[PDB]
């Protein structure tokens, strides 16, 4: 998790490209062919220029930016399916699968009108687990990933 | 979950075609097998079916009848193997008193079957009843079952699809008595769908197979959202609370040959069509009590709001002066062709239904003054001494009419 | 948007060929499909058609008739599937009184259809009526519909293409009564296109198929600019305000075989030709009230100004002494061949039309003095007691003639 600096940033460099730099790099450090050497020739080329031309500094950054972004979108959607994951969030977070909750509310009702204690946190995770099976939803995937929390004592 | 109690020839058939429609919708094979294309289905099946170790699905249905012929024919159909032979019941060997007497006689086995079916469901919600109120079988047997059920299960809903006798056509000569008694029992025990052959066949025009296909269509469209979970209206009790006698109407009641006119069908035009008396399948500035419109297919809530606004401004409807509709949306089954771009079903409570009883009362009063066809009734124990039952039933119906 | 109400055999046909012309212009397939070349079309279609979920387009038309034969033949045409079977209406089973009586009898279904069609349009502008004033069907049914429509919809325009009986030819023996009554109703309710078989066939010379093809041409050319939005005259009300009884004329009324003479056709020569009595399709220094010329094809406003100047100087026309024309331009459909370099249509209001009624009045007065063919009229309820209706209608027409 890196950040950006402004109190040391140059003057003639705009913050817009500064943000572009901060993203194109972190998208590599986190991520742990021909798209590698050719840009090295581009950067080296600028080192030969006897005059710093911002109008050209962006035409090399933005292409590098758009290439990694195009490469990242390929993974964030196709390989790592986002649609399936968003479909999970809409169902459970946003009450998309409301039919699961009317049963969970039907069961785990008396154990919540009382003030919360140190034991109620587990008294509901089971009831929620009794619920998913009560709606014939049988999937060991994405079932243990959902853990209800009880903000107790603060 | 839910149970279905269908009585008499009318109810037996009603059930046959209702389950035909259901298995068509959910991709259930005639034998109870599941088709390959429907293996990964998302549709909820527990509501009307329970699966078996053999992977087949069994309806939560019970067959009752005073006579064997109808069910025997059913078991000769391609759908025969689907039903549960254990649940089906047939009398070993046309009057309401006789029907109720038999009901008193065969309490034990019927309630055995009902209990067995009930204990197999974790979250049973209510009951569904399909029967005719005129014939001897349906009327009396439904009366007895409703009484003993409301007594046995005081925490379950009881929904019925009661078929009313034709009146313009002069079928049961003793229909007034059976109808009046069944209505007594319905008011005194039934939680909540009136049906008449007259207007039903009128709309069909303008065999029992097609009539009851339409009726099963109505039932399935009523239960769609429950079958297909969504966001709102995820329970039968939600339905009932939003309305509470009823009448129904369905827009896309089109023959298999009448698909040629693929009319651009908005939501506005449908919801409008559901309002006209013509589409109300049943036959004093009488007004409404409640209206519900369930819409299938693509739907934009902006369109729904616009339609509601325009209809409200056009004041095509009338409401009670002493009290302050509803438009729910569902999703079509992914299997049956979507020949209709958007479709609509309407269930409403309207005061005009009172007239029905006024006719039957008029019919009944038109007989009780001359003691017509009471000889058979005196035979049974219930009417062996007197007929105070009849007087109480008539006064109850009169009270209901006054209340309306 | 707009609706078309066509009555009687005359109106039914008129509609058939009018919609034929429309579908030809807009590239609409006979079955309602859209051709590939017209997929990206810019022409506005909502005005006369509404599309359907099946991508087909349906006319905003309703078919009415006392007899089945004509419409039955229509539905055997290649264009049959295009129309909406729901809207079409046919009487299950030649007099004006009978027609109006039936209109009173069949109010409900007709207005049901009309309301259904109306609610499908956001910005309905007016009504279009096509009928004949002589025959029993058209006259009486149009009378009834106009009355109940002006009553029902007090904020919509009502335009008609009324066909007048031939007079030089002695067709309806009872024509004077029907014509006089229809004229009464037209004055008393009609917002705004007179038509006669005599002069129409005269110009045709110098079957009903060709006559009504010409009539449909007139109608389509009248509605062109509305169909094809431009800068000015972008609404029917704009048309009506610029003029307000009418007569019409069209220059390029040329056979499919008469294209051999490709005459260099300016705008000046066309607009000139539209003025002559010969081209006026209908048959005291009588003068004009208003003139409108819609011009199709390439047009230079300098040419238009020059033509207007020259005609004004040549004083070929006469105007009212007590009050102070109009030349609108449109664009041809991109599909039909532009066999004409520039074409012109004229609609005018001229005092001479009064003569028409003077003839019919003379006809009617030539009968009322001897009570000819009143036996059938007495049969109907409207003329069961007396015929004060007739006297009022005659006096109204006399008042209109005096006003002219």
């Amino acid at each position: 998790q890196f950040s950006l600096r402004v109190e040391i940033l140059p003057s003639y460099i705009p913050v817009r490209v500064a943000e572009k730099i901060l993203f194109v790099g972190e998208s590599v450090q986190m991520f742990e062919k021909n798209q590698e050497d050719t840009f090295a020739a581009e950067l080296h080329r600028l080192k030969q220029q006897p005059l710093f031309s911002l109008v050209d500094f962006e035409q090399v950054v933005d292409r590098i930016r758009s290439t990694v972004a195009e490469h990242l979108w390929k993974l964030m959607v196709e390989e790592s399916d986002l649609l399936g994951q968003l479909k999970i969030i809409k169902d459970f977070y946003l009450l998309g699968r409301g039919e699961l909750f009317q049963a969970f509310i039907d069961t785990a009702q008396h154990m919540l009108k009382t003030p919360p204690t140190a034991v109620t946190e587990h008294d509901v995770n089971v009831a929620f687990q009794q619920s998913a099976h009560k709606v014939l939803l049988d999937d060991d995937n994405l079932l243990p990933l959902l853990h209800l929390t009880i903000e107790y004592h603060g | 979950e839910i149970i279905t109690l269908q009585l008499g020839q009318c109810g037996n058939q009603i059930g046959f075609e209702f389950w035909k429609q259901l298995c068509a919708e959910h991709g259930i094979s005639p034998e109870g097998i599941v088709e390959e294309f429907a293996t990964e289905g998302t549709d909820r099946k527990d509501v009307f079916f329970y699966q078996a170790d053999d992977e087949h699905y069994i309806p939560r249905a019970v067959l009752l009848d005073l006579e064997p012929r109808v069910i025997h024919s059913i078991l000769n159909s391609p759908y025969a193997k689907l039903y549960n032979p254990e649940n089906i019941y047939l009398s070993e060997h046309n009057n309401w008193a006789s029907g109720f007497s038999q009901g008193e006689k065969i309490h034990e086995d019927i309630f055995d079957i009902i209990d067995r079916e009930a204990d197999g469901s974790d979250s049973l919600e209510g009951f569904v009843l399909c029967h005719s109120i005129a014939g001897g079988t349906g009327s009396g047997l439904g009366s007895y079952l409703l009484e003993r059920l409301n007594d046995r299960y005081p925490k379950k809903l009881v929904q019925t699809y009661s078929v009313f006798p034709n009146q313009d056509e002069m079928d049961v000569v003793v229909q007034p008595y059976n109808s009046l008694l069944t209505l007594k029992r319905l008011t005194q025990n039934a939680d909540c769908v009136v049906l008449d052959n007259t207007a039903l066949n009128r709309i069909a025009t303008d065999s029992f197979s097609q009539i009851n296909q339409l009726v099963s269509t109505i039932m399935s469209a009523s239960t769609t959202t429950l079958r297909y979970p969504g966001y709102m209206n995820n329970d039968l009790i939600g339905l009932i609370a939003s309305l509470i006698f009823l009448m129904t109407g369905y827009t896309p009641l089109t023959t298999d040959q009448s698909v040629a006119s693929v009319r651009k069908t908005t939501v506005l035009d449908v919801m409008r069509r559901l309002l006209q008396p013509k589409n109300v399948m049943v036959s004093t500035n009488h007004c409404y009590i409640a209206i519900l419109n369930i819409i299938q297919g693509e739907v934009d809530p902006t369109q729904v709001h616009k339609s509601l606004q325009r209809i409200r401004e056009r004041k095509l409807a009338n409401f009670i002066p002493w009290g302050p509709i509803q438009v729910a949306l569902s999703r079509k089954s992914p299997y049956l062709p979507s020949a209709h771009r958007v479709s609509g079903l309407m269930m409403a409570n309207h005061t005009s239904i009172s007239s029905l009883f006024e006719r039957t009362c008029r019919q009944y009063d038109k007989l009780r003054k001359r003691e017509a066809f009471l000889e058979q009734f005196r035979k049974e124990d219930m009417f062996k001494d007197n007929f105070d039952e009849m007087d109480t039933s008539r006064e109850i119906v009169q009270q209901l009419i006054d209340e309306y």
